[PDB]
């Protein structure tokens, strides 16, 4: 049982309009205002909107008066927003949220969705997948690191794992980082012992869904 | 039994202040808001603030802020609201208004009768009375060049009221006030009977009588 | 801040009329508001608080509805007395005003002119008054024209309350001339457009 | 639109101390109806947001007693009394007074730990990526704290900017450090010029910068 649900993710083309869905309990939908907020990746969290859903009584932040549009489905419970004009810079997370009602709210956004991702591309490119190896003057008898160089891809995002999840421990996969190429690249190392490099077998496996790309890569001296 | 009683009107000079007051009565002074409201002629209503009668404190409208003040006398449970630095804009009835209920309430339940208050450059003038030549026929009279507001207007000394108007007095560009007032009559009493204006202007003490004929 | 929109801004009704205005308080999650009516001259009125709620006093035909941010206050079987205009509030806020007034038949204009006294040349102005008399709508025109000089800015209206009896309206535009602007000149006209008019009328006198 | 100022951006704090967060709205945030819509949110790495604290200082259903905020007017504080590994998190304020409703910047929570310095690696370019014609040189530091490293690529003694592009972990939820990349992006024209390739790392932890390094071929 929950309060609010909303879709996983959506992919969307610039120019285009994508409309978001929450879905509210009875409980939610009589009585709660419902808001929308964006969060870019690793930005911080910003109001859009919300909507009585007994009366499509609507409230916007004057920045996305144009952008947003709020409705909801009576039968459904459902409350919507659609984007307009899409852009790179509406790649976000947008969460749904409740508010109580009354002469004005008295608590807050006391729940909350899990949010939906929203990726705004132009183009799909899948990544090339280099090995990063430990050289010849490695320190034996120590401990190694190797990686994967996960270039030149477009959107994000990639998932990358090590011997099918089998590795974890010590797994770091680094932040994406856009280059001028306008493509992500990114790393994604994990430190062993140095005598495993001859004998274990290490596999990156790469998955970049949105050009629906499995890769995987092996790693030897 | 719940009673708010504000001051008489005012009439002011650009730059100056006004105090108007407001006595409470019926209820215990300290236990609701008192706010301010007021209303330029023939516009809408325009909160101006409250203030909290048992601490002193306020809110001022943003309009406001800076030239307006909000006190309390608990003693003789009188708001006072003063609006300095005046201007022609703020010509306008003020009215004292009171919560229905305690603390942070909205719904002014409770109302003074209103204070008029005249902002103008204008000096205290009578007005100049013009008759309204007949070409049922229409007789009246011309109050012309008049300030402050109000004056009155009768015909016959009460004798004459069916179809009669007294319009609304306008202000000119001069900062003075001007109406008409006029009467339809029959065509038979235009040479019997005579029509005479009681026009009067209490602030400048200006009784006068304008007499109509063709 | 909060922006109350009340609509419609003037109502026609007749007597027995069921009357709905409304009410909408936007960039605001409040949902309670407060209505109140004035009649000239006298402070407002409270009809309703909290949305819904009925002031002391007030008959059973005034109700008030609230979903979210809209408001309705409804009056059933309208009264004569109930002819006013009326106001929505959110905390500071009040809304422009709806001004409920009284419809009736259509009544023209019985138009009227009167040239300046000569009392008021002595003076040393000029003011040529014309009337439009027990008339309805309140919507109406008036022209002034100078020898066939369709004149502008300096004349000045003034409309007078609907009639508590019979309902109509009467207008006084004064046309305010100089002596000298005035005596030099022939022929000047009073020309007036209503609803219950076939085509304008004209009233005029030479000086 | 009001305005709200959060103080810091980051919050380093050990476990056990006091945290402390402070927020400013541009203008009065106190209502009309007499209440001061206040909240504070915490947002923890991967999860949705959770209401923390209302109307200035009162705790929503099950925030335990260590969480206290304090204010009037314009000026609020956030306090955590006895910080724990799980208040990891980013902390925002919010003021719902205001239509529209605004969220402060968002003060990170980072859980301070003893010093610990990096382990640095470099990787040369793939062998298969020299073909499709570009060359990466990867400098890997794994596993320090604080976040304040200085990175630098020698390309035969020869210092480089605008060569390279760093990345860096959120702070571990368990053993609270950082590790950070540096690659150096380059043609193979320009790689197969120069022979040695370092990069030299600056951190408290080390006693002096480590040098990592190899020749190319
Ligand atoms: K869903
Ligand atoms: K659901
Ligand atoms: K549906």
């Amino acid at each position: 049982q929950v309060q609010l649900q909303q879709p996983g993710a959506e992919l969307v083309k610039p120019g285009a309009s994508v409309k978001l869905s929450c879905k509210a309990s009875a409980y939610t939908f009589t009585s709660y205002w419902i808001n929308w907020v964006k969060q870019r990746p690793g930005q911080g969290l910003e109001w859009i909107g919300n909507i009585y859903p007994g009366s499509s009584s609507t409230n916007y932040n004057e920045k996305f008066k144009t952008k947003a549009t709020l409705t909801v489905d009576r039968s459904s419970r459902t409350a919507y927003m659609q984007l307009s004009s899409l852009t790179s810079d509406d790649s976000a997370v947008y969460y749904c949220a409740r508010l109580d009602s009354g002469d004005w709210y008295y608590y807050g956004l006391d729940y909350w969705g899990q949010g939906t991702s929203v990726t705004v591309f132009n183009q799909i490119k899948g990544p090339s997948v280099f090995p990063l190896a430990p050289s010849s003057k490695s320190t034996s008898g120590g401990t190694a690191a190797l990686g994967c160089l996960v270039k030149d891809y477009f959107p994000e995002p990639v998932t990358v794992s090590w011997n099918s999840g089998a590795l974890t421990s010590g797994v770091h996969t680094f932040p994406a980082v856009l280059q001028s190429s306008g493509l992500y690249s990114l790393s994604s190392v994990v430190t062993v012992p140095s005598s495993s490099l001859g004998t274990q077998t290490y596999i990156c496996n790469v998955n970049h869904k949105p050009s629906n790309t499995k890769v995987d890569k092996r790693v030897e001296p | 039994q719940v009673q708010l009683v504000q001051s008489g009107a005012e009439v002011k000079k650009p730059g100056a202040s006004v105090k108007v007051s407001c006595k409470a009565s019926g209820y215990t002074f300290t236990g609701y808001y008192m706010h301010w409201v007021r209303q330029a002629p023939g516009q809408g209503l325009e909160w101006m603030g409250w203030i909290n009668p048992n601490s002193g404190g306020t809110n001022y409208a943003q309009k406001f802020q800076g030239r307006v003040t909000m006190t309390r006398d608990t003693s003789i449970s009188t708001a006072y609201m003063e609006l300095s630095r005046l201007r022609s804009d703020d010509t306008a009835v003020y009215y004292c208004a009171r919560g229905k209920n305690c603390d942070y309430n909205w719904d002014f339940q409770h109302w003074g009768q209103g204070t008029l208050v005249t902002v103008s450059s204008a000096s205290t003038k009578g007005p100049s009375v013009f008759p309204l030549a007949p070409s049922t026929a229409a007789l009246g009279c011309l109050v012309k060049d008049y300030f402050p507001e109000p004056v009155t207007v009768s015909w016959n000394s009460g004798a004459l009221t069916s179809g009669v108007h007294t319009f609304p007095a306008v202000l000119q560009s001069s900062g003075l006030y001007s109406l008409s007032s006029v009467v339809t009559v029959p065509s038979s009493s235009l040479g019997t009977q005579t029509y005479i204006c009681n026009v009067n202007h209490k602030p400048s003490n200006t009784k006068v009588d304008k007499r109509v004929e063709p | 801040e909060i922006v109350l929109t009340q609509s419609p801004a003037t109502l026609s009704l007749s007597p027995g009329e069921r009357a709905t205005l409304s009410c909408r308080a936007s960039q605001s999650v409040s949902s309670y508001l407060a209505w109140y009516q004035q009649k000239p001259g006298q402070a407002p009125r409270l009809l309703i608080y909290d949305a819904s709620n009925r002031a002391t006093g007030i008959p059973a035909r005034f109700s008030g509805s609230g979903s979210g941010t809209d408001f309705t206050l409804t009056i059933s079987s309208l009264e004569p007395e109930d002819f006013a205009v009326y106001y929505c509030q959110q905390y500071e806020f009040f809304g422009q005003g709806t001004k409920l007034e009284i419809k009736r038949t259509v009544a023209a204009p019985s138009v009227f002119i009167f040239p300046p006294s000569d009392e008021q040349l002595k003076s040393g102005t000029a003011s040529v008054v014309c009337l439009l008399n027990n008339f309805y709508p309140r919507e109406a025109k008036v022209q002034w024209k100078v020898d066939n000089a369709l004149q502008s800015g300096n004349s000045q209206e003034s409309v007078t309350e609907q009639d508590s009896k019979d309902s109509t309206y009467s207008l006084s535009s004064t046309l305010t001339l100089s002596k000298a602007d005035y005596e030099k000149h022939k022929v000047y006209a009073c020309e007036v457009t209503h609803q219950g008019l076939s085509s304008p009328v004209t009233k005029s006198f030479n000086r």
